[PDB]
């Protein structure tokens, strides 16, 4: 039947990196959630015209598990690689993961997409150019998001996917 | 009929159920949301106990209402009007008679005993099982001292002068088996040195009993203070989920340490002995319910380093393939196996905490700390619910103990291990991927052959316990 | 997994919570600290199935005596204790299980039995007169010490097997 992407959510921990996938699942017009229902990271959508399902791994909340995330990493298809834009560290963390994704997939050419998360009103310590010259030296997209209004949070889950068809 | 209550102009807590102050889920009901005032009644409610409700409170109030705070409206709640003379008692103390004081003694039994009794439960839930507010707060704790000691009242006086002791006891602060624990197993390295222990030498059915004391003791020493509010992720974690993060730190040096004996083993046939018996290690594991080290071993064969390593892989024997695949397929599909195993085995056993942490993170994340109803905030207590249903099942595995005996010299050697040494993480885990490109250099280049390290036997003893009269 | 509602009741004293805390933690609870109302969870394979036991730890003391009707209609279980060493505890039982039967207002409730502190070498109730009234109520009557563990995972387990065959 339609085709199931695995889709893998990694980044710096403790900075609202759970939201956009909470989002994207969410009931988008109810903020609720029980992330221990079975399929509550699977989603149905269409993009671009063709039905497709999602397989969310998002493991947020276990990044000191870090001998972990080999075997986590392994199981996607297409990552999103996400920091906080008022996190300079966890923006700085983007270029290690990249490199890690790369060795567990064994490849120099890994779907993936850069996204930039605002996840409160902080002040903003990573401006848009910074991220997008970073996304640009890897040739991979910049997305950035919301973490309250759920702005950017579909586009940065469909970008990926088409970087998946067209690897 | 119902009792009458105080007027709700002296007494707060008797004010009529209303949308705008309680909001019940669709034989006791099920609180979705509702002021402090109303979740405070309804925890201390005059026609029923809810001791999960207890539990749930007590466990995640924080995020609505501050100890000092709690405190106050909990002896707000206890100091309960009783009602004036009715005109029947009246009409009898008129005409100088002792009055029935029916309604009185009514209220008495069946509203303020049930609400104090209740009350007083709840301090002493909060004393035994949540102390940690009281060690943070010194004057929390002069304020509970006071309030319990000067309760009046021969009703409450038993559950007083208790509360008072265990107070007193929790201030300045022994298991029974009918079995006795199984002999522990010997192989190359013997008792006392300390200095020959390694992967090979010691036994591996000790290595998973000492390694499973180890995390069982570090699983059950995580408090539920910290997990609420996600405090393990936040910038002071190391303050407020010490035992938490140990028991992560422990777990990953030992998978690190797997890594490490597998990929400094260059000697291919050296290598599959190191292999196979860290799957008998995983094998014991298993044995014991002890899914937090299964995942550890799981977790170093998927490494980048170790995973790659076909030529390795290709020597084990079938069957140790198949126990690996089946404890790897524990993992897939977000854990639905590992999920339906821990729920159908008889404990002890050591569970994989990441799933938990996971689970109360995108709780907190992803659902509201208030409902706007009518005008009013009403607190989202079914958000809380959901947090310490995950405590609750945590705190669940945590009462049983293994029968195991403690090797003080295998378990320091454990406690010791320390396989990234002063190097940084990136720096380690770069040495070990270059190590297995060294040992199985990518194709096409050419398979070397490497000296052996060991000078003792490779064979394993095996995973059968022994048991000599 | 089948969850079960267990409720131990008894007099105040009798070692309801010891015997509850052994079952628990495999830890025996040498201070006497009465109880108002506690809750436990364990998960056991008894009989080669799965459960999830609920355990209300009730209180035995007297100024709490109003307070049982509402405890009494959630449990599907109840383990009526009395200590072997206090006879007026032995006489205090049939006050629970008529209670008991009123609340569910059933003749057939799941019970056990239970006389506890039979480490005890002075004896005041005897075994045969315990037996005669469990065999009146048509229920087993075990009897454990919460100190030594002896009976205990019998009588609550005794307990389970009764409301899987009610
Ligand atoms: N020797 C011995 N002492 C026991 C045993 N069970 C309980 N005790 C002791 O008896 C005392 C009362 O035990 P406890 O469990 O608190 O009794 P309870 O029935 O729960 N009392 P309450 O109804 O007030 O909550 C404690 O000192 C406890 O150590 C037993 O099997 N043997
Ligand atoms: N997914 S998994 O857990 O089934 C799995 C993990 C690692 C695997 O690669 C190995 C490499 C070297 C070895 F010595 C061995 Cl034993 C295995 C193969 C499968
Ligand atoms: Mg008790
Ligand atoms: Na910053």
């Amino acid at each position: 039947g339609m085709t199931e992407y695995k889709l893998v959510v990694v980044g710096a921990g403790g900075v609202g990196k759970s939201a956009l996938t909470i989002q994207l699942i969410q009931n988008h017009f109810v903020d609720e959630y029980d992330p221990t229902i079975e399929d509550s990271y699977r989603k149905q959508v269409v993009i671009d015209g063709e039905t497709c399902l999602l397989d969310i791994l998002d493991t947020a909340g276990q990044e000191e598990y870090s001998a972990m995330r080999d075997q986590y990493m392994r199981t996607g298809e297409g990552f999103l690689c996400v920091f906080a834009i008022n996190n300079t560290k966890s923006f700085e963390d983007i270029h290690q993961y990249r490199e890690q994704i790369k060795r567990v997939k064994d490849s120099d050419d890994v779907p993936m997409v850069l996204v930039g998360n605002k996840c409160d009103l902080a002040a903003r310590t990573v401006e848009s150019r910074q991220a997008q010259d970073l996304a640009r030296s890897y040739g991979i997209p910049y997305i950035e998001t919301s973490a309250k209004t759920r702005q950017g949070v579909e586009d940065a889950f469909y970008t990926l996917v088409r970087e998946i068809r067209q690897h | 009929g119902q009792m009458r209550l105080p007027s709700a102009d002296v007494y707060r807590f008797a004010e009529p159920d209303s949308e705008e102050n309680i909001i019940f889920e669709e034989g006791i009901p099920i609180i979705k949301a509702g002021t402090v005032i109303k979740l405070i009644e309804r925890l201390t409610y005059h026609m029923y106990a809810d001791p999960n409700f207890v539990r749930t409170f007590l466990t995640t109030y924080r995020s609505f209402c501050k100890p000092q705070e709690l405190l106050s409206l909990i002896i707000e709640r206890f100091e309960i009007p009783e009602p004036e003379p009715t005109e029947a008692d009246r009409i009898a103390i008129e005409n100088g008679d002792q009055p029935l004081s029916a309604e009185l003694k009514r209220f008495r039994k069946e509203y303020i005993q049930p609400v104090q009794l209740r009350v007083l439960n709840v301090c002493r839930h909060w004393v035994e099982h949540h102390f940690y507010d009281f060690e943070r707060d010194a004057y929390l704790l002069q304020r509970m001292e006071e309030f319990i000691g000067t309760v009046r009242g021969k009703a409450m006086k038993k559950w007083v002068e208790s509360i008072t002791k265990i107070i007193q006891r929790k201030k300045i602060a022994n298991i029974t088996f009918q079995s006795s624990p199984p002999t522990v197993e010997w192989h190359i390295s013997r008792p006392g040195h300390i200095e020959t222990f390694d992967l090979l030498t010691l036994h591996p059915i000790e290595i998973a009993r000492q390694l499973t004391l180890l995390e069982s003791d570090l699983y059950r020493a995580v408090q539920p203070s910290e997990l609420v509010g996600s405090v393990w992720t936040k910038e002071d974690k190391e303050i407020n989920s010490p035992n938490l993060l140990k028991m992560i730190r422990h777990t990953t040096n030992l998978t690190l340490w797997f890594e490490k004996c597998i990929v400094e083993t260059e000697n291919l046939e050296e290598r599959v002995a190191v292999v196979s018996r860290i799957i008998e290690i995983l094998q014991v594991f298993q044995e014991l319910n002890n899914f937090n080290g299964v995942l550890e071993v799981v977790s170093a064969m998927n490494s980048s380093p170790v995973y790659r390593l076909d030529h390795t892989f290709e020597q084990i024997p079938s069957r140790q393939k198949k126990i690996l695949e089946e404890a790897h397929e524990l993992s897939e599909d977000h854990y639905k196996k590992y999920l339906a195993k821990l729920r159908s085995i008889n404990p002890p056993c050591v569970p994989f905490f990441g799933i938990y942490l996971t689970n109360i993170l995108k709780t907190e994340e992803g659902n509201p700390e208030v409902l706007k109803r009518h005008g009013k905030e009403l607190i989202n207590f079914s958000k809380r619910r959901k947090v310490a249903e995950i405590t609750g099942e945590i705190q669940q595995y945590q009462n049983q103990p293994y029968c195991l005996r403690v090797e003080s010299d295998i378990k320091r050697f454990f406690e010791n291990l320390n396989p990234m040494g002063n190097s940084m993480e990136k720096e380690f885990t770069d040495y070990l991927f270059n190590k297995s490109l060294e040992i199985e250099p990518r194709n096409p280049k050419p398979l070397p052959r490497f000296p052996k390290k060991y000078s003792y036997p490779l064979k394993s003893p095996g995973v059968r316990p022994s048991n000599p009269r």
